[PDB]
């Protein structure tokens, strides 16, 4: 047997150091290992996503120097906490991040050193704030094909993970392959003072900056008109046998907005000799 | 052994290796690069392997060296002019060679 | 020390503290350009200098406590109708 | 509409060229540089209009 | 007859010269407006022949 | 949650933009486009699109990994060195060629006089030739006239170099050709003086070299 | 001092050669038109101080 | 040196765990680790840095301890993996500094000859940007006392990177994409009459902390100076701005032009489609 559904906590400082690894070996795969603690069953977390070092000739099991586990580990055992493993990163820029065949011969060295061994796959060429671009498996055994596959004694919150069927090339993969979910959890100890520095440090930096005007006057008055003759053409064109003319589009963008932005920002900006000044 | 400044000596029977607008970047990059280092000395050697004077379509090729030779017909003269570049030509039989030249 | 500038400043202001004539106020201005502390225009259509910023002197404690009385004053009257102002943009949030 | 953009940002697809179709559900196409290919059809198409 | 600008003042001496050529804001505005006109024209006979 | 909406639209467009033409338009968002990597390929278009852009072929952005089509940009692609856009005329006046009244006022009605009057042509019908050929005996300032009318244009002046075209990258020709023409269909009643087609015009060819 | 020859050596290890390009015409303050020499067009923008 | 700081969140983080690894057990004082460094301008950049075990004994406020031989070991990983990085300084997470500080900077400028610190705080609410960068230089002093070491205010940064609020601005969800019309300014209002004029208030009791204390360093060499560039501007009473209201006549001409004319077409934008879709509506309605 019986198997509850699994679950991936982040920490989030996972996807930094792998946005921040795979950004800096960017024209190339990197292997790495994955730190964390082992909670329960149907829960995981990564709490440190931490540097491993370049192979030059092979990305593969031998990227695993164990004196640098000895070394690396060690030296995390005197830094604030000797956590254990959860995993192993790499990456794969060039395509659309599936399992290569170095991941396969890993996986059974990774499942001798871990319980759940699960893979964590990127693309570092995706997003700017946007995609979740990470990807996690767990490589079940060719033993258990008299047994029906999967098991996930549930399947409502995997029902519920099954919404995208994502990668049909790794949907290709699906012998013996299988997403799991990652949650993008709360750090209350951080997610707020994330926001300040998030919110606070970009609404005018200081909060107190702008608080560029007189080019935009003419910028905005061509941008405008220009555009504003060919929004008025088409009422030569309405008329009356509706299904008989075809043209309906809007004319009234970015006129509206765009200039309530425009003209009462930089009008609060003529208010800004009465509100700066007295 | 003179003035010893620019010599650029085409021997004229290199350039051609087998492909098909290659020899005429060729001639692209030394006429580019002979407007630029201005006091630029041409010399090339045996024109009659390249320059012949026409044919009536025959072999292929001979159509990549019309093209190629086509790239001196225009580009020494162009509308461009060039300047202080002195062309120096060496030959056995200048009889075969083409009248456009 | 005078009350903000004035915004022209007269011959017999800079002629009388500078015990001088008026016909020196000029080389007085100008030699003041060339010394650089002030970039001041020469208004001298009417003998009457127009002012720009100065290298400042040794604030004094009066300095202090005036200068905490006029800074005090712009404080809290930027910051008063600042308020006001944010009061009357008070009900167009949501 | 807005969020269904997405299959706009879906991967896009091969224009080829049939010369005929074989038996058993398949076809041959050469798409715009490359070799013959025998490859498959899918239900929502036509093998009467091959 | 001709011109440069060279307005006349008996009592300046400069006589002078200046202007502001672009303004072509209110100019392209009031161009559009005056055919926004006709445009409403054109809509005013599909609105009076709609309703009754 | 809309303008949420905007700029997952705006995002597609910011690092890359892999140049591709516009080939053929099956109907609405779905087209075809040649790329300028060689192949050819099935997409679909953008909403963003305005349809009237498509015309027959456009100088058109396309995506990394989709390969969806972006965009359609405006007339660009030079003509190699762009109708010499300022100054770079030969420099001949125009009675500088000597003594030809036949060349310069035939060659003057051909090109130079459409270039005026060509209202005039149209109430008659005479149909102004569209280019022109000039041969002959070599050496005859054969050059010298289009340095002379290049000299004395208005409209835009494109010299081509008619061994220009062949060269290293397979499939570029046509598209230079387009680059060409819709310049010249672009610009104004423009002038584009070719210089030695025989480069291209061969009468006989090999299909298989 | 072999040590350090290697080390100058072992620093310049980790970089990676970079693309042959060439401009064919600037689009707009930011776009650019280029085209490398192995084949297709591009548009791209520079970095900050280029 | 230094001209200013690009520092990314990254590594503001990479303080907040160790911040969390040490709120578990006894936090004596405070926290201070290495600050690696990316410095190639006059400009610095921090893309990572790493920790390092501390106490510190409140008795002389010079029994405190790092571990170097960790830190040569961990900086040999770290440039072992990327040989861009070196360290650059340090930081510590109480806000405010104390005596001991030039001690750790000054011991850790061995290494490399400038050593920032970075004051941040994990509960910040009043602060604008966390991030602050010192320079213990000199300026020896007027009087020229036996070398006043002082640390110097470097102007500081958050810095930015492309790609790396990939999880950022999809974590936080919250955020309301271009608030550019909608109350954006008057949060800033708020913000800079409030959040600017207290600090003015805070100025103006440390003038009064002139007044009845403050001689220790009267400071009479930047307050009058660069307040007399705030002085640019005396604000007296009767308000002497006559040559600024043709000024503010010609600053409010245009746009309110642009009000006239542009608002009128947007009336005129509105009014053509509200009405032929109206009565379409109405009177097609049955
Ligand atoms: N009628 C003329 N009056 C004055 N100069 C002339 C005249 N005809 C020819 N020339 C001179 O001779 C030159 C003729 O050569 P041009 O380059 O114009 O033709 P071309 O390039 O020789 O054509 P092709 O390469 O086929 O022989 C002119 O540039 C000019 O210097
Ligand atoms: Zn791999």
């Amino acid at each position: 047997a019986v198997d509850t559904a699994e679950q991936v906590y982040i920490s989030s400082l996972a996807l930094l150091k792998m946005l921040k690894h795979g950004r800096a070996g960017v024209p190339m795969e990197v292997m790495g290992l994955m730190l964390g603690e082992f909670v329960d069953d149907y829960t995981v977390r990564v709490i440190d996503v931490f540097a491993m070092p370049q192979s030059g000739t092979g990305v593969s099991v031998e990227a695993v120097d164990p004196v640098f586990q000895a070394k690396m580990l060690d030296m995390l055992k005197q830094t604030g906490r000797p956590e254990m493993v959860v995993g192993w990163y790499h990456s794969h820029p060039g395509f659309g991040c599936w399992l290569s065949g170095v991941d396969i011969n890993t996986q059974q060295s990774f499942e001798a050193l871990s319980e759940r061994a699960v893979a964590v796959v990127v693309d570092p060429i995706q997003s700017v704030k946007g995609k979740v671009v990470i990807d996690a498996f767990r490589l079940i055994n060719a033993n258990m094909m008299v047994l029906g596959h999967e098991p996930r004694q549930t399947t409502s919150n995997l029902g519920h993970l099954n919404k995208p069927s994502i990668q049909a090339l790794i949907h290709g993969l699906n012998r013996h392959y299988y997403s799991i979910t990652i949650n993008y959890r709360k750090n209350e100890l951080e997610q707020k003072m994330l926001l300040n520095l998030h919110k606070k440090s970009w609404m005018e930096g200081l909060t107190l900056q702008d608080y560029v005007v007189k080019e935009m006057l003419e910028l905005a008055k061509n941008y405008n008109k220009a555009v504003e003759e060919e929004d008025k053409m088409t009422p030569e064109q309405l008329a009356i046998k509706n299904v008989g003319k075809q043209d309906p589009k809007r004319h009234l963008e970015e006129h509206v907005d765009v200039l309530m932005t425009s003209n009462i920002v930089q009008c609060l900006a003529a208010m800004l000799d009465t509100v700066v000044f007295k | 052994s003179q003035l010893d400044c620019n010599f650029l000596k085409v021997v004229s029977s290199s350039i051609v290796d087998k492909y098909i607008g290659e020899s005429a970047r060729l001639i692209r990059e030394m006429f580019n690069y002979a407007r630029d280092h201005q006091p630029c000395i041409i010399f090339m050697d045996e024109i009659d392997a390249i320059g012949g004077r026409r044919f009536s379509e025959g072999t292929s090729a001979d159509r990549e060296i019309q093209r190629t030779l086509m790239e001196l017909l225009n580009q020494m003269d162009g509308f461009d002019t060039l300047h202080r570049v002195k062309m120096i030509m060496a030959t056995n039989r200048p009889d075969t060679l083409d009248p456009a030249l | 020390t005078r009350p903000a500038n004035h915004r022209q400043l007269t011959f017999e202001e800079i002629a009388k503290s500078a015990k001088i004539t008026v016909n020196e106020v000029e080389l007085l201005v100008m030699k003041a350009l060339s010394v650089g502390l002030v970039k001041g225009s020469i208004d001298e259509v009417d003998k009457r200098v127009h002012m720009t910023w100065v290298q400042p002197r040794v604030l004094d404690l009066q300095q202090i406590k005036g200068m905490k009385d006029r800074l005090e004053f712009w404080c809290t009257d930027v910051k008063s109708m600042e308020m006001l102002v944010e009061h009357q943009a008070h009900d167009i949030l949501t | 509409l807005r969020e269904e953009l997405q299959l706009l940002q879906e991967q896009g697809s091969y224009v080829g060229e049939v010369v005929r179709a074989m038996d058993k559900k398949k076809v041959l196409v050469k798409v715009h540089p490359e070799g013959k290919f025998v490859v498959d059809v899918d239900k929502n198409i036509d093998i009467n209009d091959v | 007859d001709k011109k440069f600008h060279g307005i006349l003042d008996q009592g300046e001496g400069v006589l002078i010269i200046f202007d502001e050529p672009p303004v072509d804001k209110t100019y392209e505005a009031a161009l559009e407006t005056i055919q926004n006109m006709s445009k409403v024209v054109d809509s005013l006979y599909n609105k009076a022949k709609k309703l009754t | 949650e809309f303008l949420h909406a905007q700029e997952e639209v705006k995002r597609i467009q910011s690092i890359p933009l892999v140049i591709g033409q516009f080939l053929e338009a099956v109907d609405q968002n779905t087209a075809i486009v040649g790329s300028t990597t060689g192949s050819n390929y099935y997409v679909r278009i953008l909403s963003t699109i305005d349809r009237e852009l498509l015309k027959p072929n456009a100088s058109v952005a396309l995506h990394k990994h989709s390969n969806a089509l972006v965009d359609v940009l405006p007339p660009e692609a030079d003509s190699s060195i762009m109708m010499l856009t300022s100054d770079q005329k030969p420099d001949v006046m125009y009675a500088d060629i000597g003594g030809m009244d036949i060349q310069k006022q035939e060659v003057r009605e051909a090109v130079e006089l459409p270039l005026t009057h060509f209202e005039l042509y149209k109430q008659i019908g005479i149909d102004p030739p569209r280019g022109v050929l000039m041969y002959g005996p070599p050496g005859c300032g054969k050059t010298m006239l289009a340095k002379a009318v290049a000299h004395h244009t208005t409209a835009a002046f494109i010299r081509v170099v008619g061994s220009e075209f062949v060269q290293k990258y397979l499939g570029e020709g046509p598209r230079m050709v387009r680059d060409v023409f819709r310049l010249a269909k672009e610009n104004a009643p423009a002038i584009i003086f070719i210089d030695e087609i025989d480069a291209i015009a061969t009468k006989r060819f090999d299909a298989q070299t | 001092k072999q040590y350090e020859k290697s080390e100058n050596d072992l620093k310049a290890l980790q970089s990676v050669g970079q693309i042959v390009g060439e401009v064919l015409k600037q689009l707009t303050e930011e776009k650019f038109i280029v085209k490398a020499t192995n084949g297709p067009r591009y548009v791209v923008g520079c970095r900050r101080q280029l | 040196a230094v001209q200013k700081v690009v520092v990314h969140p990254l590594v503001l983080l990479s303080v907040v765990d160790h911040f969390n690894r040490i709120g578990k057990v006894g936090n004596q004082k405070r926290v201070v680790g290495v600050l690696l460094g990316s410095w190639q301008k006059k400009v610095l950049d921090v893309s990572n840095s790493f920790a390092v075990p501390f106490d510190e004994d409140d008795k002389d406020d010079s029994v405190w301890f790092l571990d170097h031989d960790y830190l040569e070991n961990m900086y040999g990983m770290f440039k072992k993996v990327n040989a861009r990085e070196r360290i650059v300084g340090w930081y510590h997470t109480g806000p405010k500094l104390h005596k001991n500080d030039i001690a750790i900077n000054e011991l850790m400028k061995r290494y490399c000859p400038n050593s920032v610190l970075v004051i941040i705080d994990v509960k910040p609410k009043d602060l604008g940007l966390p991030t602050e960068a010192y320079i213990s230089v000199e300026e020896v002093h007027d009087d020229g006392t036996p070398t006043s070491k002082t640390f110097e205010h470097v102007t500081s940064e958050i810095g930015a990177e492309e790609a790396e609020e990939v999880g950022v601005e999809h974590l936080l969800r919250d955020i309301k994409d271009t608030t550019v019309g909608t109350l954006s300014q008057r949060i800033t209002n708020q913000v800079h009459g409030l959040k600017g004029l207290n600090s003015k208030l805070l100025d103006i009791r440390s003038y009064l902390e002139k007044v009845a204390t403050g001689k220790l360093p009267i400071n009479h060499q930047i307050i009058y100076q660069l307040q007399d560039v705030f002085n640019l501007l005396p604000d007296v009473s009767l308000q002497e701005f006559v040559k600024a209201f043709y000024l503010k006549t010609n600053d409010q001409m245009v746009v309110v032009y642009l009000a006239s004319l542009i608002r009128s077409v947007v009336a005129l934008h509105n009014l053509i489609n509200n009405k032929i879709a109206n009565r379409d509506a109405e009177k097609k309605e049955g």
